[PDB]
RNA sequence: GGCUAAUCCCCCAUGUGGACCCGCCCCUUGGGGUGUGUCCAAAGGGCUUUGCCCGCUUCCGGAUGGGCCCGCGUCCCAUCAGCUAGUUGGUGGGGUAAUGGCCCACCAAGGCGACGACGGGUAGCCGGUCUGAGAGGAUGGCCGGCCACAGGGGCACUGAGACACGGGCCCCACUCCUACGGGAGGCAGCAGUUAGGAAUCUUCCGCAAUGGGCGCAAGCCUGACGGAGCGACGCCGCUUGGAGGAAGAAGCCCUUCGGGGUGUAAACUCCUGAACCCGGGACGAAACCCCCGACGAGGGGACUGACGGUACCGGGGUAAUAGCGCCGGCCAACUCCGUGCCAGCAGCCGCGGUAAUACGGAGGGCGCGAGCGUUACCCGGAUUCACUGGGCGUAAAGGGCGUGUAGGCGGCCUGGGGCGUCCCAUGUGAAAGACCACGGCUCAACCGUGGGGGAGCGUGGGAUACGCUCAGGCUAGACGGUGGGAGAGGGUGGUGGAAUUCCCGGAGUAGCGGUGAAAUGCGCAGAUACCGGGAGGAACGCCGAUGGCGAAGGCAGCCACCUGGUCCACCCGUGACGCUGAGGCGCGAAAGCGUGGGGAGCAAACCGGAUUAGAUACCCGGGUAGUCCACGCCCUAAACGAUGCGCGCUAGGUCUCUGGGUCUCCUGGGGGCCGAAGCUAACGCGUUAAGCGCGCCGCCUGGGGAGUACGGCCGCAAGGC
RNA sequence: UUCCCGGGCCUUGUACACACCGCCCGUCACGCCAUGGGAGCGGGCUCUACCCGAAGUCGCCGGGAGCCUACGGGCAGGCGCCGAGGGUAGGGCCCGUGACUGGGGCGAAGUCGUAACAAGGUAGCUGUACCGGAAGGUGCGGCUGGAUCCUUUCU
């Protein structure tokens, strides 16, 4: 474009969207379970995956993935969202967080547990 | 019609220069003269004289290469690698003095034009003025 | 209703001076002087009361604080294009400290807008901050500056100052009081409660310091403030020991059963001595006051801590917290077991469907370390909005073409000006931060002191190359003159032949037609094939090209008139009159729409015949709109060179059309093909650029959703932008 | 040497590359997220015309119609303009809700066709137009971004 077209007319600055509402910008919100559930993965995989529809204190609603093994939850638990995506599930936007309001931690875990919301194993 | 015609002098110039001739004539002009002058003094070409076609009056400017070379490609280095222009009709630049350019960390020049008259790079700067800032050669 | 004091209020007086009307002078927007006329002051209190301190009045200047006004800068949407009645100016007037439609009456009919008015969306702004190599992007928490608001809306009073957070009136919502009449509230002040949320502290100490209000003072007030408490929220310092100690215990790990690993790690040896115990124990603090001197200066001169018995100095003294992520690649760190498309992992690529360095533990390893990881957000990377710094022949991207408005851009020579541009001087660019240096807490963080820098804007001075500009030349660009050319360029009328169809006539039988084969259809009302005559419509064989003309779409018989563009020669005329072009306006294949004609052949739809597994298709036979014309709409396209216009530069060779030449050839101007240099991802391009440059317009920014939705505008509709 | 099969060499087109026993398009069915439209409803706001109008400033009255008076005037009170806001009648504005529905886009992967890629078996694409609810057929015109000089599906 020419010059005078710059001044004319001058460059487009780029938005974005939020890959995440939660809006609020929030790190996290709180949330109430509806359904607990399971998935089909997408194409390239087969599993059983561990998902909630949720509640929030946003007036959102969203499947959110339920990560770890064990997990506790059922219908009036109330979780914490995470946001992050599971790529080869339909709709799953956010991650629950364990070991935070009725969401425990996994249990019998002994490696990466700053994730998974698990505490620390004594010793004797 | 012509243009912006310095640009078509440095132009006239880079093209005899790629296809190595002798010599160019470059329709003329005091402005264009002086950005001459200052090509010859800095040694890019090897001078320019005035001559008339067909009744209007050109500047030869003859032209300076490399010595001759080795292998595939005996065509001689350049003297004048680079030569563009810088201000333009439509875009007009101007540097304050403590703007002027070190060009090719000095091994090239700029033209600047000044109200002090044109001058080159390290010639405007000892010289303390300004100016629109014409070419860079190198 | 009644009493009464004052530095409360009022009236005379004095007039230093001041206000105001009219005159004069100077100055120049309402600045200053002056004359006359008019109007204007005051408060007392305390002492050692004979003199001073504290105040009071009118004025002049100062200082500091502010009001108002102007240039410039200050986000997204044009799917917001028009907005405007005090609105735009004026005269008089009200108001104010003061200019002002700020307000009011009367008069004019203005003001603003693509240089984005109006509308909608978001938003306190800046100093600065984070990020970035920079340009730039993002942001504006704390500290400093300005603004604005104090439950929502309106309003004024008081005052030097407010339209007043802890002042007042009214309306509205809510909480509380209520003898139902009516009243009371206003933490976005320090704490604290409550809700909401992912989440954000103590209803602490102190007036010692600093600052502020009142006070002659003593002194009161101060949730300003100085401190303490809470939270790894951030930064900075610090500890979890130091040295010696196996050719290397045990356990645990792999193992090729030889061994390798954990690892100098531990045990143990020895030394220091975080915590903690003991004593001492701050600066911050010298004023206000005291006295002498005169309540000055000067001089001495004593009282005054929240933090705190804290920081710190001395003494004594104990081996005395480690965690978190990660180890398939990007990426530093690999092995065994377990699970077997499960359980799970996952930022992207992608792991797991029996040997998994990717899942889960374990050994070991890497990285950090009172932290370490996660999510969110910002910059970076991203030269992925490209000013620095990108593109558009086939990748996304040249607008279908043109005319031409605003706008951008502008050959050569000289002169004036000096607006851009440059230089110097000076003002400004607060402080804090940032950069430099020194210093203060044992260091740093933190702080102080000094230095330096700085875009920008004010003023004064200066330069004149380029850019503006004004005046004057020029002719190389552009236009013109004359003479000559080629052409399916356009419009209008005319007219020629071939062919088809049809009708008439003659002659002549038994089929014709059509296909891979067939059938439908036609044919004894005599078709086909043949000869002659007529009617009508549409299109123009050969020439014809690898050709020409046009801006594009597009344009073919011949003739004449009307008409556009264009090339060459001559070098004659004007004298930069130029290029581009958002908006506009006009053109714009075919199909399509309206009205009216026309209708030979062809032919969407349709009817049939075949064909196939079915046929709705290809193939056959019929056939309607339509194709043609006039006029009026529609405005699309592979509207293709998938290549915007103009100009300048950069080997040649070859074929051609068409001018001019001294016509083996040279020289303009078109059309092609090869190929310098160069470009290009490649293919290709290559004086008919996709090369080298300059100007201006258009356009692009992953794919699908989709040229969809919605809004607008056009259109008769179809549908278009 | 035409044909059937298997093969060698050059060349050409290609969207195939587990390579034509390849690719792939659409329809109906079925499982998901999200959109428009959407009648009315619930409500927030703003504009305009009219109407009612608290406070308060200003303006006028301020009268043998009140209070003070030094008769100069002052206060009370009255009326008025302006006016926060309220009601009445229509234009947009945004949010919420929604019977009704439009396709959409992947997604288990079934359904019948074979439209495109090889001259994809009728060369393809294309603006349009009529048809078929299937890819789609056909008409007119254009493009080359087309190969080489009866039919016959799928894996
Ligand atoms: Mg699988
Ligand atoms: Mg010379
Ligand atoms: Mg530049
Ligand atoms: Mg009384
Ligand atoms: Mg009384
Ligand atoms: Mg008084
Ligand atoms: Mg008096
Ligand atoms: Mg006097
Ligand atoms: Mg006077
Ligand atoms: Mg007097
Ligand atoms: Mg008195
Ligand atoms: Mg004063
Ligand atoms: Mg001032
Ligand atoms: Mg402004
Ligand atoms: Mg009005
Ligand atoms: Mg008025
Ligand atoms: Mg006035
Ligand atoms: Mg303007
Ligand atoms: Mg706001
Ligand atoms: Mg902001
Ligand atoms: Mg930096
Ligand atoms: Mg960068
Ligand atoms: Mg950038
Ligand atoms: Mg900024
Ligand atoms: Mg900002
Ligand atoms: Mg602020
Ligand atoms: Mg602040
Ligand atoms: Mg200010
Ligand atoms: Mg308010
Ligand atoms: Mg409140
Ligand atoms: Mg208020
Ligand atoms: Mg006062
Ligand atoms: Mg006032
Ligand atoms: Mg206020
Ligand atoms: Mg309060
Ligand atoms: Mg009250
Ligand atoms: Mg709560
Ligand atoms: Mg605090
Ligand atoms: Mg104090
Ligand atoms: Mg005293
Ligand atoms: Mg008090
Ligand atoms: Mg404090
Ligand atoms: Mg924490
Ligand atoms: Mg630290
Ligand atoms: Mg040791
Ligand atoms: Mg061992
Ligand atoms: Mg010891
Ligand atoms: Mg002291
Ligand atoms: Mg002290
Ligand atoms: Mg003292
Ligand atoms: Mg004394
Ligand atoms: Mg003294
Ligand atoms: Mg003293
Ligand atoms: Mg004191
Ligand atoms: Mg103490
Ligand atoms: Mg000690
Ligand atoms: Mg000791
Ligand atoms: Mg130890
Ligand atoms: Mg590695
Ligand atoms: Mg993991
Ligand atoms: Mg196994
Ligand atoms: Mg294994
Ligand atoms: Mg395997
Ligand atoms: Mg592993
Ligand atoms: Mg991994
Ligand atoms: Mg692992
Ligand atoms: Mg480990
Ligand atoms: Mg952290
Ligand atoms: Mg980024
Ligand atoms: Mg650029
Ligand atoms: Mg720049
Ligand atoms: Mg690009
Ligand atoms: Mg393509
Ligand atoms: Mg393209
Ligand atoms: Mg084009
Ligand atoms: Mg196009
Ligand atoms: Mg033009
Ligand atoms: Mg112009
Ligand atoms: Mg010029
Ligand atoms: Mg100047
Ligand atoms: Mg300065
Ligand atoms: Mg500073
Ligand atoms: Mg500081
Ligand atoms: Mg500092
Ligand atoms: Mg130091
Ligand atoms: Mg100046
Ligand atoms: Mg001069
Ligand atoms: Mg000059
Ligand atoms: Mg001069
Ligand atoms: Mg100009
Ligand atoms: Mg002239
Ligand atoms: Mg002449
Ligand atoms: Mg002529
Ligand atoms: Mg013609
Ligand atoms: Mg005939
Ligand atoms: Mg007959
Ligand atoms: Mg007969
Ligand atoms: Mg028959
Ligand atoms: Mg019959
Ligand atoms: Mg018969
Ligand atoms: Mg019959
Ligand atoms: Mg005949
Ligand atoms: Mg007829
Ligand atoms: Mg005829
Ligand atoms: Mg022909
Ligand atoms: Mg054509
Ligand atoms: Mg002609
Ligand atoms: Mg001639
Ligand atoms: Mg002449
Ligand atoms: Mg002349
Ligand atoms: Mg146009
Ligand atoms: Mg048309
Ligand atoms: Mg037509
Ligand atoms: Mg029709
Ligand atoms: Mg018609
Ligand atoms: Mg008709
Ligand atoms: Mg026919
Ligand atoms: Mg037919
Ligand atoms: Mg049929
Ligand atoms: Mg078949
Ligand atoms: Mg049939
Ligand atoms: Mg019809
Ligand atoms: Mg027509
Ligand atoms: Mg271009
Ligand atoms: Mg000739
Ligand atoms: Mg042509
Ligand atoms: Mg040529
Ligand atoms: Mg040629
Ligand atoms: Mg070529
Ligand atoms: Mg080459
Ligand atoms: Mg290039
Ligand atoms: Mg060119
Ligand atoms: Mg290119
Ligand atoms: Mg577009
Ligand atoms: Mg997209
Ligand atoms: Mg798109
Ligand atoms: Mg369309
Ligand atoms: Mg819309
Ligand atoms: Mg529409
Ligand atoms: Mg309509
Ligand atoms: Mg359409
Ligand atoms: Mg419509
Ligand atoms: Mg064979
Ligand atoms: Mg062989
Ligand atoms: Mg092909
Ligand atoms: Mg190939
Ligand atoms: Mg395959
Ligand atoms: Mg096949
Ligand atoms: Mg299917
Ligand atoms: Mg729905
Ligand atoms: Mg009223
Ligand atoms: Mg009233
Ligand atoms: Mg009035
Ligand atoms: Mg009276
Ligand atoms: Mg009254
Ligand atoms: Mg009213
Ligand atoms: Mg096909
Ligand atoms: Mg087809
Ligand atoms: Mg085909
Ligand atoms: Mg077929
Ligand atoms: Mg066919
Ligand atoms: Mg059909
Ligand atoms: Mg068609
Ligand atoms: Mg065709
Ligand atoms: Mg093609
Ligand atoms: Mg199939």
């Amino acid at each position: 474009p020419t010059i005078n077209q710059l001044v004319r007319k001058g460059r487009e600055k780029v938005r974005k969207k939020s890959k995440v509402p939660a809006l609020k910008g929030a790190p996290f919100r709180r949330g109430v379970c509806t359904v607990v559930r399971t998935v089909t993965p997408k194409k390239p995989n087969s599993a059983l995956r561990k998902v909630a529809k949720v509640r929030l204190t946003s007036g959102y609603e969203v499947t959110a993935y339920i990560p770890g093994e064990g997990h506790n939850l059922q219908e009036h638990s109330v979780v914490l969202i995470r946001g992050g995506r599971v790529k080869d599930l339909w709709g799953v936007r956010y991650h629950i967080v364990r070991g935070v309001y009725d969401a425990a931690g996994v249990k019998d875990r002994k490696k990466s547990r700053s994730k998974y919301g698990t505490k620390k194993p004594k010793e004797a | 019609m012509l243009t912006d015609p310095i640009a078509d002098m440095l132009t006239r110039i880079r093209n005899a220069t790629r296809v190595y001739k002798e010599s160019t004539d470059v329709p003329a002009s005091r402005f264009k003269e002086e950005i001459l002058r200052i090509l010859a003094r800095e040694g890019f070409i090897k001078g320019y004289e005035r001559v008339d076609v067909d009744g209007k009056p050109y500047l030869r400017v003859y032209l300076k290469y490399g010595p001759r070379r080795q292998g595939p490609d005996p065509r001689p280095e350049q003297v004048i690698h680079h030569i563009r222009r810088i201000s333009k009709p439509g875009r007009r630049v101007y540097v304050g003095v403590k703007e002027i350019p070190r060009v090719r960390r000095g091994l090239g020049i700029a033209i600047l034009s000044t109200s002090k008259g044109v001058l080159t790079d390290r010639e405007a700067r000892k010289l303390g003025v300004g100016g629109e800032l014409i070419c860079e050669v190198w």
